[PDB]
């Protein structure tokens, strides 16, 4: 045929700042989308590019909400509202999931840049992200977890109280990949960031 | 711009020129809703609708003159187009199909370096073009 | 049926600690509008999110100046 | 608009002006694609229309008297 039809697997994902793996669900079979987002100082006006839908904006905000709230945990700047502004890319328009595609890697994602600390590859999160830090259950997790297990990665950290849906799955999908119980964004912050803080 | 015409002859493509400076508003690069009679797209769609294929040599002015005085930057938009893959997602507001600016080659071009749009700061290659003496001004006088 | 896809017998809802519950009513049926409210350090202004008209701003600050009366 | 007049007899062309100033769209000079009855074209068409000949003088007039809100 000659060129691969995708990019090679572990190579179009490399540990970077502002790079976003989150998991996305597709009517015609799910997808992984690769979230960017631009953070160098500026005085705190919000981007959004893609053609999406204004939902993303108020999951950002929400982000920057969080942020605001448990900022000094890791050394993010002290007054950064007004002097650093975001510039999100998002691959695709918007999901068919109502409410936010995916919150809390978006929370990170912003994390990430605001402390220019590269995001961890092999994991990938997906889940809806609220203003008092709390990982809401998203559903649909079984197009997410079988596109996570195409996307060659094994480590899928899910929202806690999506623990019950590990008992509905079959366990050809729960056992090859492994997943983590989160209910505060601050929990995955530690666990989608090369260093602690 | 006679960089560009010189540029345009070499890939003997069909050169264009469109003004940047003075841009405040997003819809003014951007396009407007379908929102009142004669709704009008972005500057850069109507630009194309000027030419007649879609892998034309196309300059811009003044990328660095850009503004706006709420939340978001131009450059969002010009970071958009400048990854010719990123090119097919296209914003627009006139139409909503993402056009595939990605066979239109850019060449751009900012008095300031410093005034560009900090978004847009990254992957730029600052060719600064120097000042000229009273010889070779008097060369390319005698010449050009 | 599987998991209880809804709640149980709500004596313990979700960990509510800077968020209240909240009753109303839609062409679909009543809900419960647990209304989600972030007090993050800032410049003293509001700012609404969930596409609200100012009927709800108005609202938003009437509570604002209650405690505003009350503050100790 | 006299000293125009002037070169028009000198050049011995048949003058012309049009107030393009006031105009606040560019539909009052490009019109507007033909779809009703009132389909009308823009102000130099006007001006040559009226001007019987290929090659008048015509006059922009006021043409720092323009303003672009709206219509292009
Ligand atoms: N060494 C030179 N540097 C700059 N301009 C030159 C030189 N030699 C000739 N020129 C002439 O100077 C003109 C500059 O015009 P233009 O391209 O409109 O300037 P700009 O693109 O900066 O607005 C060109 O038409 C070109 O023919």
């Amino acid at each position: 045929l000659g060129i691969p039809r995708y990019r090679p697997d572990k190579a179009e994902t490399e540990p970077q700042v502002g790079t976003a793996q989150g998991l996305a669900w597709t009517p015609v079979g799910g997808t992984l989308l690769t979230i960017e987002v631009a953070a160098v100082p500026g005085s705190g006006k919000l981007s959004l590019t893609g053609q999406l839908g204004e939902v993303m904006k108020e999951s950002a905000q929400a982000a920057l909400t969080y942020l605001r709230a448990h900022t000094q945990d890791y050394g993010l700047p002290e007054d950064f509202y007004n002097k650093v502004d975001l510039h999100v890319h998002v691959p695709d328009g918007a999901t068919p999931k109502d409410g936010p595609s995916a919150g809390i890697t978006m929370a990170t994602a912003i994390a990430s840049a605001l402390s220019r600390r590269p995001a961890r590859m092999d994991i990938a999160m997906t889940g809806e992200v609220s203003l008092r830090g709390k990982v809401m259950p998203i559903g649909g997790v079984k197009e997410k977890l079988l596109a996570a297990h195409q996307a060659g990665i094994h480590k899928i950290v899910l929202p806690k109280d999506n623990e019950a849906q590990l008992e509905e799955l079959p366990k050809e999908v729960l056992e090859g990949l492994e997943i983590k119980l989160v209910e505060d964004v601050g929990e995955v912050l530690e666990y989608l960031l090369l260093p602690e803080p | 711009t006679s960089l560009g015409r010189s540029i345009a002859r070499s890939m003997n493509r069909k050169f264009h020129r469109i003004s940047l400076g003075g841009v405040r508003d997003e819809a003014e690069i951007r396009g407007h809703r379908r929102t009142y009679i004669g709704a009008m797209p972005g500057k850069l769609i109507h630009a194309m609708k000027q030419v007649g294929v879609i892998n034309p040599v196309i300059l811009l002015d003044e990328i660095d003159k850009m503004s706006s005085d709420w939340r978001g930057d131009p450059a969002s938009a010009m970071l958009e187009v400048l990854d010719p893959e990123q090119n097919n997602t296209f914003t627009d507001h006139y139409l909503d199909v993402p056009y595939d600016l990605s066979k239109v080659f850019f060449i751009t071009t900012a008095n300031t370096l410093q005034t560009i749009p900090r978004p847009l700061l990254d992957r730029m290659e600052v060719i600064e073009i120097p000042g000229y003496t009273n010889m070779e001004k008097q060369a390319i006088a005698r010449q050009y």
